[PDB]
């Protein structure tokens, strides 16, 4: 094929620039293979901090109590104790507040659950026999 | 033993040998011995197909054929190794065909199952822990021991790509035993983590199939055929499940059901004879040979012509002899003609792996429309025949009535002469990609040879992509050798006296 091109398990080349395009350039759909267009895009150094509108921001800005996001989770409820809080971080095992907002935790030997509230048992004989 | 093709009993004092099955072993892989039922279970490659015995070797049945997903993906090509499990009534085997399986069916030939799918190229070892139901198998090409469930449903590995050439394995406490083919070894190591790992003894030879003698590994149970037979006339197999019996007939009878009772029929051909208990059918020519081949003995009777010729060869009535091969051939080979007499050669029956001819002529499946004459009354390849043709179980047909493995479909050889085989429009699509843990890619066609077939210094694929780079491809840490051709072999063929 050509430098500019891109091959396919079908056999066929096509121009680089189709790949990951998600039309069907390749009936074999090497051209749109799961494994080729996916990316670690969520990251942000361990110096900074994450927010949902895809903006990061230094540790000392955050809790500013002024908007460094458009969604300001920086700022919504920076510093409370959540898991002080009753009615919500409703669940099912262990607390455990984090500089902002909360997050939870089974006992163990149990296994947390999609919801990120509920908890469950390990059938250890087919999990692991070993 | 393959070499004379042939299976002998001993016990374990040395005292006294004994041959049990001498006939119709084509290419015998592997055996299986059940302690439960008293039977002896053995797999065919040539006949792909599995076979049930006594352990006398009195009566035989053929318990699979064809495809074991009835979807025809998977079906016996080259069935390699065999495993029992009595307490759950299940046979285990695996096959290292194009599509590598390993299947379970009853011990009864009930609920055909496949348990393991997926990357699998080469699973020439099986084997079954009884403490706590668990399923261990060898992959020599991916190199691997992998343990599951009996069902198939988790999977875990003793070890991950590091093994060269495994070809069977045994268990017994924590450690898992195996024989090495390319090393010529037989090894050691703990059974979930492959930890504590050495070299027991190594040999000359090709160590093949290993098991561990002890008591527990036979473990006890009840045999559900013990009272009579079970009242079987026959066979007694235990059922699916593990629990309770089913009563079945030889190879050559027919099977049926009445009230609270089962009848064989005996249906066996000419060219053929039928013993006075209706206990076995056995070939004509053993009918009068000086052996007795009936338990009665009612095949070696007094009443009986002489026997000049040699045991196991073909006596026509002049008393001349003929391998049993010539017999209803189409063509004549005794000065009798009763080579090809009308009254052996009507309701004759070929091998499971023939096709008849109207002059009752067996050929290869395969010879049935390849556009030779291979039948001399050319019934084989006429046009009406060839059109109206169904094929078996697992491959594929094309418009000139000629038929190929499934494989086949689908690659850059126009394998029917005619390029049905090879439909472009279907072939190019994504369900022909390459399975990603045992095949490689050819980048100018749409072709996919096995990993191994790389740099083997052949055009696999008929771009030569297969041999391009191989001053690239490492050779295993142990158990190859490479040459200076930048290819790598066994390192059993080192020293060996062949190129
Ligand atoms: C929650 O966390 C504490 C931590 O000390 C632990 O004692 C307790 O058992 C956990 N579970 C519940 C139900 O409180
Ligand atoms: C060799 O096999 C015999 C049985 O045939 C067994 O009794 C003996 O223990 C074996 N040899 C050793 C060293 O265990
Ligand atoms: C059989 O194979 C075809 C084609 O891959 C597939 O669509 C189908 O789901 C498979 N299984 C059955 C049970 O038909
Ligand atoms: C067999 O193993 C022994 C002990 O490890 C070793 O000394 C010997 O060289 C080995 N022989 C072969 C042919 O591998
Ligand atoms: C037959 O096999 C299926 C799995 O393929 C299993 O679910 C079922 O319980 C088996 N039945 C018997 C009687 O063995
Ligand atoms: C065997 O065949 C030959 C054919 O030439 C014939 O002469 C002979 O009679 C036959 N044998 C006997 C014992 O008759
Ligand atoms: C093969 O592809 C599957 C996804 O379909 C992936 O999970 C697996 O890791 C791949 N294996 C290799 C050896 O690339
Ligand atoms: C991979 O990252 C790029 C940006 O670097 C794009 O966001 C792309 O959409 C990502 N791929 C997937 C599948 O999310
Ligand atoms: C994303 O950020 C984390 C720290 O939050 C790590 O630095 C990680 O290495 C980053 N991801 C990538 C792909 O570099
Ligand atoms: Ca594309
Ligand atoms: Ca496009
Ligand atoms: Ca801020
Ligand atoms: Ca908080
Ligand atoms: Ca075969
Ligand atoms: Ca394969
Ligand atoms: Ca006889
Ligand atoms: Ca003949
Ligand atoms: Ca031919
Ligand atoms: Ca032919
Ligand atoms: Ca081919
Ligand atoms: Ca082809
Ligand atoms: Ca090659
Ligand atoms: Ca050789
Ligand atoms: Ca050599």
């Amino acid at each position: 094929c050509r430098d500019d091109q891109f091959t396919c398990q079908n056999g066929q080349c096509i121009t680089k620039l189709y790949v990951c395009d998600e039309d069907n350039d390749c009936g074999d759909g090497s051209d749109e293979q799961e494994h080729l267009c996916h990316t670690p895009e969520p990251t942000c150094p361990p110096h900074q901090f994450r927010c949902d509108n895809g903006h990061c921001i230094e540790m000392g800005t955050v809790c500013n109590h002024v908007d460094d996001c458009s969604d300001n989770s920086d700022e919504k409820g920076c510093g409370i104790n959540e898991c002080q809080d009753s009615s919500i971080s409703h669940c099912d095992h262990n607390c455990t507040d984090t500089i902002t907002s909360f997050y939870c935790s089974c006992l163990p030997g149990y296994k947390l659950m999609s919801d990120k509230r509920t908890c469950v048992d390990i059938d250890e004989c087919k999990e692991t026999p070993q | 033993d393959a070499e004379k093709q042939i299976i002998e009993r001993m016990f374990l004092n040395k005292t006294n040998q004994e041959t049990i099955i001498s006939h119709r072993l084509r290419r015998a892989e592997s055996l299986a011995v059940d302690w439960v039922s008293r039977k002896l279970y053995w797999l065919d490659a040539i006949l792909d197909c599995l076979f049930v015995s006594d352990l006398e070797g009195r009566q035989r049945k053929m318990l699979a054929q064809h495809c074991v997903d009835a979807n025809n993906t998977f079906c016996f090509e080259n069935p390699r190794g065999i495993v029992l499990h009595p307490q759950r009534g299940y046979v285990y085997w695996a096959d290292w065909g194009d599509h590598a399986y390993i299947a379970r069916i009853g011990m009864d030939g009930t609920n055909k199952t496949v348990i393991i799918s997926t990357k699998i190229e080469w699973p020439n070892a099986i084997t079954i822990d009884y403490t706590n139901d668990l399923l261990y198998w060898a992959d020599a090409h991916l190199g691997y021991i992998e343990f599951s469930d009996l069902e198939g449903h988790h999977r875990h590995t003793v070890y991950d790509g590091t093994l060269p050439h495994p070809f069977a394995l045994t268990i017994f406490e924590d450690t898992v035993f195996w024989t090495d083919w390319n090393t010529r070894t037989v090894e050691k190591g703990n059974k979930y983590d492959g930890s504590g790992r050495v070299v027991l003894v190594n040999t000359t030879h090709k160590p093949f199939d290993i098991h561990v003698l002890h008591p527990y590994r036979q473990p006890i149970m009840s045999n559900p055929c013990a009272t009579n037979n079970g009242g079987c006339s026959h066979l007694c197999l235990i059922k699916a499940g593990g629990r309770g019996f089913t009563c079945e007939c030889p190879d050559d009878f027919q099977t049926v059901q009445l009230r609270d009772r089962t009848l064989c029929m005996p249906m066996c051909s000419s060219t053929q004879f039928l013993c006075g208990n209706n206990e076995k059918c056995i070939p004509i020519w053993w009918k009068c040979d000086g052996q007795k081949d009936c338990s009665d003995g009612s095949d070696e009777s007094d009443l009986c012509p002489h026997r000049f010729c040699r045991l196991g060869q073909f006596q026509c009535r002049d008393g001349n002899c003929t391998s049993p091969q010539a017999l209803c051939n189409a063509r004549q080979d005794c000065a009798d003609g009763s080579d090809e007499d009308r009254v052996l050669c009507e309701h004759h029956r070929c091998e499971a792996n023939e096709w008849q001819c109207a002059n009752k002529r067996c050929i290869p499946e395969y010879w049935q429309c390849d556009s030779v004459d291979d039948c001399l009354d050319n019934s084989d390849e006429d046009p009406s025949h060839c059109a109206s043709r169904t094929c078996r179980p697992g491959q594929f047909k094309c418009n000139n009535g000629r038929c190929i493995p499934q494989s086949w479909k689908c690659d850059v050889d126009n394998d029917c002469g005619d390029y049905s085989d090879e439909p472009i429009h279907e072939c190019m699509t994504a369900a022909y990609n390459c399975d990603n843990h045992t095949e490689f890619s050819c980048k100018t066609n749409y072709r996919c040879i096995p990993q191994w077939a790389v740099c083997n210094g052949f055009d696999d694929c008929r771009d030569n992509s297969d041999e391009q780079g191989c001053e690239s491809v490492p050779c295993h840490p142990s158990g190859d050798f490479r040459c200076g051709n930048h290819h790598c072999i066994p390192l059993r063929w080192k020293c060996d006296g062949i190129d």
